[PDB]
């Protein structure tokens, strides 16, 4: 568990975060390894581990998603560890967030849930706050159970359910950035 | 010395594979190193994670230093459907 200090990302895919080389030496990750990530409030996420020869050995480069989920800004400070425990999901379920799917177009599964899943590796945890792009827009889903619990990687045989009504964006999770 | 290659591989169970491999040698080495783990290539895909590829389907003629797979790297196995 070693702590470094938040920048920003060079890679937008939510699922990951990067480190100087090295970095990811000190700490025996290598490039691909899922780490387990915390923050703020108890907050807490799953990601991949990238290398990256721009990045300062004392930084890790984070994308919104996960800045948002750990309840950090730029030049805060989180902990990371590696995590190869990280089962692949049997099932899960998630809501869109009420105030990301006013006026949406077409099926949420196909449209937008999908195609964040189909032919990607996605760590997910419990709580998970997620962007996808489908449909010139942002929707944003929230994980609200995983199985197993609360850490998982969504695979092509996990089943993903989204179906019920949409959630309302509690206080704390309201974007930062 | 050599420049060499440190791989770990995820099966499909949770386990995990590693080796050390020569950055200079074909990428068929590792295809018949999981092979020889269980994991046949017409059976198993041996994936990336992102960049998002199918190892499997690299030239296997091809170096190591040459599909980016250099100096370590995490990959998975995948079963073919």
């Amino acid at each position: 568990p070693n702590r470094l200090i938040v920048d920003e990302a060079i890679n937008e895919d939510n699922s990951v975060v990067s480190l100087s080389q090295p970095k990811m030496d000190e700490l025996q990750l290598f490039r691909g390894d899922t780490v387990l990530l915390k923050g703020k409030k108890r907050r807490e996420a799953v990601c991949i581990v990238l290398s990256d020869d721009t990045c300062s050995d004392e930084k890790i480069r984070m994308n919104r998603v996960v800045r948002n989920n750990l309840r950090v800004r730029l030049g805060d400070v989180i902990s990371i560890q590696p995590c190869p425990d990280v089962k692949y999901g049997k099932r899960i379920h998630v809501l869109p967030i009420d105030d990301t799917v006013e006026g949406i177009t077409g099926n949420l599964f196909e449209v937008y849930l999908k195609p964040y899943f189909l032919e990607a590796y996605r760590p997910i945890r419990k709580g998970d706050i997620f962007l996808v792009r489908g449909g010139m827009r942002a929707v944003e889903f929230k994980v609200v159970e995983t199985d197993p619990s609360p850490y998982c990687i969504v695979a092509p045989d996990t089943v993903i359910h989204c179906e019920g009504e949409p959630i309302k964006r509690e206080d704390e999770e309201e974007s930062l950035n | 010395m050599e420049p060499v290659s440190k791989l770990r591989i995820r099966t499909p169970s949770g386990e995990f594979l590693e080796r050390r491999f020569l950055a200079s040698n074909k990428l068929q080495i590792v295809f018949d190193f999981v092979a020889s783990k269980g994991f046949p290539w017409d059976e198993y895909k041996l994936l990336s994670t992102f960049p998002r590829r199918d190892v499997t389907q690299l030239d296997p003629n091809k170096s190591l230093l040459e599909v980016k797979l250099f100096p370590q790297e995490t990959l998975f196995l995948e079963a073919k459907e």
